[PDB]
DNA sequence: ATCAAGCTCAAGTACTTAAGCCTGGTCTATACTAGT
RNA sequence: CAUAAAGACCAGGC
DNA sequence: ACTAGTAAAAGTACTTGAGCTTGAT
């Protein structure tokens, strides 16, 4: 989906108008729970996996459990979740956040 | 200008290159007076000043100032012959020198301005929107009338 | 007639007439009335752009 | 002169090749890459007073899933066509026996043989091109999205599983150039897919009338 | 180029052919007038638009008080030192902008260009 | 008033809602494949090959003469390369026409175009017929003639002086040298913005910006563009959306209908949403063809009779329903 | 009032 | 002199007035930064300029520095006589003071044949805003009766009144402009 | 009567005179009194009469229009408006193309146009030289004549006074029955408003006949781009409508 | 060799259209002809 | 409580 | 005599006009 999103947009920017600020929701909870950034962590990894995957089944805009009420979408939220695995992934929040 | 057959309000147009000369004594035209400049110097001189500031007891008055031919009524179409200098002091000396063949000279360049218009202090500093704001707004400032 | 309404033509063909011409005199303040007395106009309708 | 007529044979010619190509036809992938050269050296160099005539440059070709299906593709000689040739192709379709048609007309028609190409419609369904139409494939356009033609069982799903009538999708006019590049008359639905960026990816229909 | 008039009706003359001498006539639709050419042509459309300005201009513009005056070009046949210059004011507007020089001194009306 | 010449603002927003057949200002924006994409003189050539240009942006003046035998030449210099032609006579069948056509050539004109009197002579006599006769000098000389005659076949009412006078004021203006005959102006800019500019992805994986030519019209044909040589076929497109619904479809005027809302809005650096754009681009051609937000578009709709008399036409739409 | 690219 | 050689997709007055308001335009944002790198920081100009509550940066320079150079029908102050922009000047004159440029400011005051162009392009930005307003409200009505009943419906489809579909979704997404905000994907820009 | 003028009750006074009569010192005049309000008269504005215009409307088939409003010194109910346009270039025709652009005018009180030989020929003057002394003057500018050729090759079968006067008068608001009443009708209108201001008595067509050449010839200079156009909005160009 | 039938493209001639809301003012009911 | 008609033009306010 | 009847572009919609193709010959 990296290479989705250059045919989606093919020009170079980054600049997409999406739901919930993503950032600003990982730089809350690393204040309502006091992490300190310099101490090892304790999320293992294939929570991180399984707990995207399992939010990513839960946002459902089109009700459907048969074929062709159920690939609507996955057009309708696919560029929110290439966004939400890009950003909320396993190195990059092992790392980052 | 010394007023042997023609009443000063015609005005003479002659444009050299279309080769005509036109002559207008009609009505409904509107003029504006100025002041003669001959070879380069006015023909306004003091003699025409300090026998003007005693019109109580004189009868000097401003009919005797156009028939002596030193101010005249100049039209639109005129304007387009005409060479105007905008201040005696500062445009007909000898500097280095724009023009030097004016044919007239204005009286005051604040006369240009309108009855609500020569109300308004310093309009020259002023946005010009702000101007004809208060040139409509002077018309309805409770005052004395009449 | 023409005078005391406006319209300047009859009063029998009181709709293809230029209006506007001869109106009521200004009281506000004395300029409101100098410039009321000295005031040209333009016959071209105010609607155009 | 010549060199531009052969390139624009070459250029209809493979225009030609990608539309019966998408219109779901079996096309060898040889004539699909087929450089100016080796049109240049099969077909002949110059069509002015030369081998390719306008004749010999017909192509029949056949469907897929039925190999009794073919189109014939009819390059005219003469530049504005009357009634005369369409009854000499109409017959030549008549002894072979084949039902699809292209026509790629040089320069136009005449309205009495458009009335002679509408009249004939539960059978012998001919269709009408232009030279100056066919010199660009408008499907790889920047603009215009993907296509596909829909069956009926599709159909069935999609007035089934959203709970239309058939009248209360968006439609479009047979008449455009993209639905007289699949070839598509009146009662079938065109599925649009085309990226978004809101979404992603929008899937819409429409109705052909 | 030019026009041409008859002599008994004073009307317009026109180019006609006769096919026995070779030879351009001009002749009357009104009367019976002929005579022959002496141009032997008829025609001529400039397309350029190259006419020139000091034909056009009339040496009475040196009497105009509105108009810039010059020390620095003296005239050619009479050797004055003052003159007027001022540009096209005429159609042909795709480089105008070049600048004519009058003479000022009396009956001289002596006009250039640079 | 302050920013070529493209209409913005209000009256672009008045041409994209109705669906005005003459936009004010329309273009046609022209990108380049191979080698004509980097070189200046290539595409100079291609600027040469869409621009169109009539007989009389390349003409000095016509003289009508009257040499009876070309063996005269009143023409004070001319009698050296017609005698050339003398060396060798040809088509004297029927008879000689007295009447003859002079053209002189601009080389400023000509060479600008990399034209020559052998296909300006090629075109006005195959092309017009057989009636005329188009000798001309060789190009060692400095000044271009062309001396033409009318054919000698019909000599053997039309007088010829008024005919060859119609022929001559036909020809300067309805020729068509080289070009298309709707586009009137092209100039060539390469772009300095991004947006113009061609965005490859690279060996590594990185987006590139590169400078290429891009030609830019003043006129819309888009048909016989899009079909052009050394012309990129995908990326081309226009202003007009009534041309785009003529060549390409209908989903290519939503969508470039879209991106001109987008163009007018955003060029006072203001933003308005996508759903609202998407939304009226998709009211407005949901039905199959361009439904204009006027009278004549929305009261000519499935719409009951009770909601078009509230715009505009109240008592005809009553009395037809 | 400012120039050619501004406002009058 | 005749000495000027006009550029691709210009005529000769076209490359000198814009190489002329090329000049000009470059010689009046100098003296704007000569005003603006000159304030203080107890200034109150500055103090509102950076604030945001009101005013720009054009009014400072020309309240201090220069007015600019005011225009009509988009181009300089055009010949309104013959030769000639008022009857003070000379015909034929093209310098920058007898068509419009006013170089002093709204401290120093304005000289008459100044005020008077002033006076010009003023009028011309009262006369816009006058006229706009019946053409963009004529357009704001057309728009809103040709679209009033498009809405969304218990399908989560946005259909019409005779219920014939627009859209599948809104927005082609299915969510409402109220709560949307920008992001970064920071997935297709960096390299391999 | 227009307060404080010569032909009021209060001209001449002084101030104690005025203030005696309950009026004000002050208060300049000039505003009538109608049924006890007080009006005044707006100076209406108004294009100069007596003048010839060329301007270039980009609507029709005529690419340079003239104009002159005509009034006979402060005596006309109507204004008698004459044009003399030129057609255009562009003209789609196969024998237009090697004959060029015709002069034509529209007189009052006649509806469809007239060429302009037509009309000089109503008025005398049946030779072409001196028609064309008139309308151009000097005989050494090639260019000037050629313009205005097909205006000549138009009208040469109309080549009589009296069939001129049967042409013009032909096209009324009602044709006349006979002949004489159409040459009645020709010659009253093209005599009687055909230019007022220039001569309203029956002898004196010379003068009508220069004025006209005049017309024309300021059409071919503004033509041949040798002149500028008139200005519209020039406030040389207008008068003014007091009381 | 011309002759109607049917049809298409082009130009000429009318109809319809122009922001919202709010507050004061003056004038006018037809001048002219037959019943009564 | 009840009754103060209605149309045309004009000058203004945001 | 007094007083009541009293005659500015700009989009579309419809019509005419010229010329074509074609079956007949
Ligand atoms: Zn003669
Ligand atoms: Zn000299």
């Amino acid at each position: 989906d990296r290479e989705v999103l250059r045919v989606i947009f093919p020009t170079g920017d980054s600049k997409v108008v999406l739901p919930c600020n993503l950032l600003r929701m990982i730089w809350n909870a690393q204040k309502i729970f006091h992490i300190n950034p310099r101490l090892p962590s304790d999320l293992h990894p294939i929570k991180v996996v399984e707990g995207v995957k399992e939010l990513s089944k839960k946002l459902v805009i089109v009700n459907g459990d048969d074929p062709l009420s159920r690939q609507a979408q996955e057009n309708a939220t696919l560029l929110f979740n290439i966004h939400l695995r890009s950003t909320l992934c396993s190195r990059r929040m092992a790392e980052e956040f | 200008r010394q007023m042997d057959i023609i009443v000063s309000e015609v005005s003479m147009i002659r444009d050299i290159r279309e080769r005509e000369i036109r002559i207008y004594t009609d009505a409904g035209r509107i003029c504006r007076p100025l002041l003669i400049v001959e070879k380069q110097k006015l023909l306004l001189k003091k003699r025409h000043i300090d026998q003007l500031k005693e019109r109580e007891y004189n009868n000097y008055s401003w009919q005797d100032l156009v028939a002596s031919g030193v101010v005249e009524y100049i039209d639109t179409l005129e304007e387009e012959t005409v060479m105007l200098a905008m201040t005696p002091d500062d445009l007909q000396e000898k500097e280095v020198a724009y023009c030097s063949t004016y044919t007239h000279c204005e009286i005051h360049p604040s006369m240009i301005l309108g009855v609500c218009a020569s109300i308004i202090p310093f309009p020259d500093h002023n946005q010009s929107p702000r101007n004809t704001y208060q040139s409509a707004m002077g018309k309805q400032a409770m005052g004395v009338y009449i | 007639y023409s005078l005391a309404t406006g319209n300047w033509g009859d009063q029998k063909k009181a709709h293809q007439a230029r209006a506007g011409v001869s109106q009521v005199l200004n009281r506000l303040t004395f300029a409101s009335t100098l410039s009321h007395l000295r005031r040209l106009n333009s016959p071209i309708g105010r609607d155009g752009k | 002169d010549d060199e531009e007529e052969t390139y624009r044979l070459w250029k209809i010619r493979k225009t030609i090749m990608q539309l019966c190509h998408d219109r779901g036809y079996l096309v060898t992938q040889d004539e699909l890459d087929q450089t100016l050269e080796e049109f240049k050296a099969q077909f002949g160099d110059k069509p002015s007073e030369g081998r390719p005539r306008r004749t010999d440059l017909t192509v029949l070709v056949a469907h897929n899933d039925d190999p009794t299906d073919q189109m014939f593709v009819f390059f005219p000689e003469e530049p504005k066509v009357g009634i005369k040739t369409i009854k000499v192709y109409c017959q030549r379709m008549q002894e072979e026996n084949i039902t699809r048609a292209l026509i790629v007309v040089q320069q136009g028609m005449t309205p009495s043989a458009k009335q002679s190409l509408v009249d004939m419609a539960p059978k012998y369904i001919l269709e009408q091109f232009l030279q100056q139409e066919l010199l660009i494939n408008i499907t790889e356009h920047e603009l215009v999205p993907e296509h596909v033609v829909m069956t009926k069982e599709e159909v069935t799903e999609l007035l089934a599983r959203y709970k239309l009538r058939e009248n209360q999708l968006p439609r479009i006019q047979a008449g455009d150039p993209v639905a007289r590049y699949f070839g598509i008359k009146r009662g079938q639905v065109v599925k649009i897919i085309r990226p978004s960026e809101t979404a992603g990816r929008y899937i819409t229909y429409r109705l052909v009338q | 180029v030019g026009i041409r008039f008859c002599q008994e009706c004073n009307n317009m003359l026109y180019p006609k052919e006769d096919k026995e001498n070779r030879i351009l006539l001009y002749a009357c639709r009104n009367c019976d007038y002929q005579q022959e050419a002496d141009n032997s042509c008829i025609y001529v459309n400039k397309i350029t638009h190259e006419v020139d300005e000091l034909t056009q201009i009339i040496a009475d513009v040196s009497q105009d008080p509105t108009l810039p005056r010059t020390e620095d070009h003296p005239c050619q046949k009479c050797g004055h030192k003052e003159a007027v210059f001022f540009q096209s004011h005429s159609a042909r507007a795709e480089d105008a902008m070049r600048l004519y020089y009058v003479c000022t001194a009396p009956h001289c009306g002596h006009r250039w260009t640079e | 008033f302050h920013y070529k010449n493209v209409t913005l603002g209000v009256p672009r927003l008045k041409e994209l809602i109705n669906i005005s057949k003459k936009p004010k200002t329309p273009s046609l924006t022209v990108f380049l494949l191979g080698q004509s994409a980097r070189d200046a003189e290539r595409a100079k050539d291609i600027l040469c090959r869409l621009e169109h240009t009539t007989l009389r942006k390349v003409t000095a003046n016509t003289a009508i003469y009257y040499d009876p035998n070309p063996q005269s030449t009143v023409v004070a210099e001319d009698q050296e390369w017609v005698n050339v032609y003398y060396e060798m006579p040809d088509f004297d069948v029927a008879r000689i026409s007295p009447w003859l056509l002079r053209v002189e050539l601009d080389r400023k004109h000509m060479t600008d175009r990399k034209l020559t009197m052998e296909q300006i002579a090629e075109k006005i006599n195959a092309g017009f017929g057989d009636d005329l006769n188009c000798i001309f000098n060789d190009d060692n000389a400095e000044k271009l003639v062309l001396r033409i005659r009318i054919m000698n076949s019909d000599e053997n009412k039309m007088d010829d002086d008024v005919f060859l006078r119609c022929i001559e004021s036909n020809m300067l203006t309805d020729m068509t040298l080289q070009g298309i005959e709707q586009i009137s102006k092209v100039y060539m800019h390469l772009p300095q913005t991004d947006n113009k500019k061609k965005i490859i992805i690279t060996e590594d994986g990185e987006f590139k910006a590169l400078q290429e030519w891009i030609l830019e019209t003043d006129g819309v044909s888009l048909m016989r563009v899009l079909s052009e040589k050394d012309v990129d076929p995908v990326r081309t497109t226009s202003n007009d959306i009534v041309e785009i619904f003529t060549v390409l479809g209908i989903e290519a005027v939503r969508k470039a209908l879209e991106r001109e809302l987008y163009h007018v809005i955003s060029f006072d650096g203001s933003y308005v949403n996508y759903r609202h754009l998407a939304l009226l681009c998709d009211t407005m051609t949901c039905r199959g063809h361009l439904m204009a937000i006027t009278r004549h578009g929305v009261n000519r709709q499935d719409t009951g009779p009770l909601m078009k008399c509230s715009f505009e036409e109240t008592v005809d739409v009553l009395m037809e329903a | 009032i400012w120039g050619i690219g501004c406002n009058p | 002199n005749n000495e000027l050689e006009p550029t691709p997709g210009n005529t000769l007055r076209q490359t000198f007035e814009n190489q002329v308001n090329r000049i000009l335009n470059d010689a009046r944002d100098k003296t704007g930064s000569s005003a603006q790198k000159s304030l203080s920081e107890y200034n109150n100009f500055k103090s509102m300029v950076v604030s945001g509550a009101k005013g720009s940066k054009i009014n400072i320079s020309q309240v201090i520095a220069v007015v600019g150079q005011q225009n009509v029908e988009g181009k300089r102050i055009p010949f309104g006589f013959k030769h000639r922009t008022l009857p003070h000047f000379i015909k034929d004159d093209y310098g920058p003071e007898s068509r419009g440029f006013v170089e002093n400011s709204y401290l120093a005051g304005l000289t008459p044949t100044e005020f008077f162009f002033h006076a010009m392009g003023g009028r011309e930005g009262l006369i816009d805003t006058a006229v706009k307003t019946a053409e963009t409200g004529y357009i704001q009505r057309r728009l809103i009766k040709s679209m009033e009943s498009v809405m969304v419906k218990y399908d989560a489809t946005v259909r019409n009144s005779i219920n014939q579909v627009v859209q599948l979704r809104y927005g082609e997404d299915g969510l409402a402009g109220e709560s949307v905000e920008f992001q970064n994907l920071a997935t297709l820009k960096p390299s391999n | 009567i227009m307060l404080r003028s010569t032909y009021c009750l209060l001209n001449g006074l002084t101030d104690r005179d005025l203030c005696e009569l309950n009026e004000c010192p002050l208060d300049p005049g000039g505003y009538f009194i109608i049924n006890g309000s007080e009006k005044v008269l707006i100076a209406q504005e108004k294009m100069a009469t007596n003048t010839v215009y060329v301007f270039a409307k980009k609507d029709s088939k005529y690419a340079y229009t003239g104009e002159c409003r005509s009034c006979l010194e402060n005596s006309s109910r109507p204004t008698s408006t004459i044009w003399v346009s030129m057609l255009a270039r562009g003209g789609q025709g196969a024998k237009k193309s090697a004959i060029g652009q015709r002069i034509v005018a529209t007189l009052p009180y006649i509806k469809q146009e007239v060429p302009i030989i037509i009309v000089f020929r109503a008025l005398g003057f049946v030779s072409d030289r001196d028609i064309l002394e008139h309308i151009i003057y000097d005989f050494e500018d090639p260019e000037m004549m050629e313009m205005v050729k097909p205006s000549l090759d138009e009208a040469f079968v109309i080549q009589e006074q009296n069939v001129a006067l049967n042409f013009i008068g032909s096209r009324g608001a009602k044709p006349g029955v006979t002949k004489e009443k159409r040459i009645k009708y020709a010659k009253e209108v093209l005599q009687k408003e055909m230019l007022p201001h220039v001569g309203v008595s029956d002898f004196c067509e010379t003068k009508k006949a220069y004025f006209l050449g005049y017309m024309v010839h300021r059409l071919l200079l503004a033509a041949l781009g040798r002149r500028e156009l008139d200005d519209r909005d020039h406030y040389g160009n207008k008068r003014l409508d007091l009381a």
